[PDB]
């Protein structure tokens, strides 16, 4: 096939990254977020970002899906700011719900210029990583969850 | 304000509204004239009407090769099917990877100069079905009537220089089976009887684990067989047709094609992504779409991805039950987001722009 005749001639250009970068301007989540060292986290709630309030942080609703961002200084100056992008997926996430927390994952990475890593997270299957971001006992699943964003077709 | 999500498939319409958790008008995207040369009919009520028709899809290997009966398919999907206005719904599409330029500059001028749609975006189809799946790596084999694609995915970009196309799908495999099928001394060859003979595909193949050995065992006896009502009634019965026939996914010079089969396809593909991510796509392949609903078909594509891959690599193969509406799916779920509708291209930047504005917002 030839790529420049086709439909996906101008995926992977700096064209493809500046459309995505204005689109996250336009998400009132990621206002403030990764401008110093700590952990943030966002549930999807009806297809919208919602923060998470701090005091809940590291407990998560096996019912719902959300995203964590953790910025720390790289080895390579203190100064300076580096992410993970964790996404975590409860085991009784709706579809709705998960798809939102992957694609708002990309939109977050886009926000801060691409610097996030991304790590999909899975109850039960979570990173060594993401094992690491909360205090002894700070990881808790929570039973139940905010209700999906689909209306259901009979 | 409600967008309307609409996946032209090369043989259904899959349309609804975004924030469904379905399509609510699934139907064959065909157009029905009178077999004897009222003008025609669309859809449902083609395939009801067959038996004095001959049908015609507009979409082949997913390009829109009739824009005339195109036209009519989206109107039937608008004004028959879905009974809205599109003057009021901002309309998400979709298109396989790899088509020509020029399939989604015309589908861009029509959904605006025919059907005034207020802002439209043009999606890649295996993207929407790795996000419906909730990742953002990931390498998704999708396949429907018209075109098996290999779309790997990372970090939620495709790699544009992986991706890997087949024109080989679902209507490939109805022919072939039409064709085999004169062997136990069938007939089917009319437009009409090509799609009687798609639904004993749907119905009775399947992807055997090990080609050779399913050959044996269907000579030894009748084991295998399964009958099949024709709509007059008449009972045939079909033996090695039943995995015959998508055993041409696996091996395309069964329709005389030179291609790698789709394992072989996902293999390339992935070895044409950079070393170290292709742990996780060889652990993230997603299926997608009707052509992968055979039953065996993901033990055999980890079978045969196990026999290509190095000998330690982990392999998945994700398979979702909804995989017939996975690309419909994410784009319900990504046309939910205020965000990704701020990169819809409006009416005013068509009028302004034309066409080739397509390529500078839909990505
Ligand atoms: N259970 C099944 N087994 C094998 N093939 C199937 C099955 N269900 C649908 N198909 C085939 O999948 C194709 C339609 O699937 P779909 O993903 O809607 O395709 P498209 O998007 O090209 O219209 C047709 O070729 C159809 O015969
Ligand atoms: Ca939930
Ligand atoms: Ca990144
Ligand atoms: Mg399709």
């Amino acid at each position: 096939y030839n790529i420049a005749d086709s439909n996906i001639a101008n995926l992977g250009t700096e064209l493809e990254k500046k459309v995505k970068l204005e689109a996250s301007q336009h998400e009132d989540a990621w206002k403030g977020a990764g401008k110093q060292v700590g952990v943030e986290i966002w549930r999807i709630q009806q297809f919208k970002v919602v923060p998470v309030p701090k005091k809940h942080h590291g407990s998560f609703y096996t019912g719902d899906s959300y995203i964590v961002l953790s910025t720390y200084h790289p080895k390579t100056n203190p100064d300076k700011l580096a992410y993970d992008v964790h996404f975590w997926l409860g085991a009784f996430t709706t579809q709705d719900e998960a798809g939102t927390a992957a694609y708002k994952t990309v939109e977050l990475d886009d926000y801060l210029g691409g610097l996030p890593v991304q790590y999909r997270e899975v109850q039960g299957y979570e990173s060594e990583r993401f094992l690491s971001l909360f205090p002894k006992g700070g990881l808790r699943i929570l039973d139940g969850g905010v209700e999906t964003g689909f209306h259901h077709v009979e | 304000t409600t967008a309307l999500v609409c996946d032209n498939g090369s043989g259904l319409v899959k349309a609804g509204f975004a924030g469904d958790d379905a399509p609510r008008a699934v139907f064959p995207s065909i157009v029905g004239r009178p077999r004897h040369q009222k003008d025609s009919y669309v859809g449902d009520e083609a395939q009801s009407k067959r038996g004095i028709l001959t049908l015609k899809y507009p979409i082949e290997h997913g390009i829109i090769t009739n824009w005339d009966d195109m036209e009519k398919i989206w109107h039937h999907t608008f004004y028959n099917e879905l009974r809205v206005a599109p003057e009021e719904h901002p309309t998400l599409l979709t298109e396989a990877a790899l088509n020509p330029k020029a399939n989604r500059e015309k589908m861009t001028q029509i959904m605006f100069e025919t059907f005034n749609v207020p802002a439209m975006y043009v999606a890649i189809q295996a993207v929407l079905s790795l996000y419906a799946s909730g990742r953002t790596t990931g390498i998704v084999l999708d396949s429907g009537d018209g075109v098996t694609h290999n779309v790997p995915i990372y970090e939620g970009y495709a790699l544009p220089h992986a991706i890997m196309r087949l024109d080989l799908a679902g209507r490939d495999l109805t022919d072939y089976l039409m064709k085999i099928l004169t062997e136990r001394g069938y007939s089917f060859v009319t437009t009409a009887e090509r799609e009687i003979v798609r639904d004993i595909k749907e119905k009775l193949c399947y992807v055997a684990l090990d080609f050779e050995n399913e050959m044996a065992t269907a000579a030894s006896s009748s084991s295998l067989e399964k009958s099949y009502e024709l709509p007059d009634g008449q009972v045939i019965t079909i033996g090695n047709e039943r995995f015959r026939c998508p055993e041409t996914l696996f091996q395309p010079s069964f329709i005389g094609m030179e291609s790698a089969g789709i394992h072989e396809t996902t293999y390339n593909s992935i070895m044409k992504c950079d070393i170290d991510i292709r742990k996780d796509l060889y652990a993230n392949n997603v299926l997608s779409g009707g052509t992968t609903m055979y039953p065996g078909i993901a033990d055999r594509m980890q079978k045969e991805i196990t026999a290509l891959a190095p000998s330690t690599m982990k392999i998945k193969i994700i398979a979702p039950p909804e995989r017939k509406y996975s690309v419909w799916i994410g784009g319900s779920i990504l046309a939910s987001l205020s965000t990704f509708q701020q990169m819809w291209i409006s009416k005013q930047e068509y009028d302004e722009a034309g066409p080739s504005i397509v390529h500078r917002k839909c990505f």
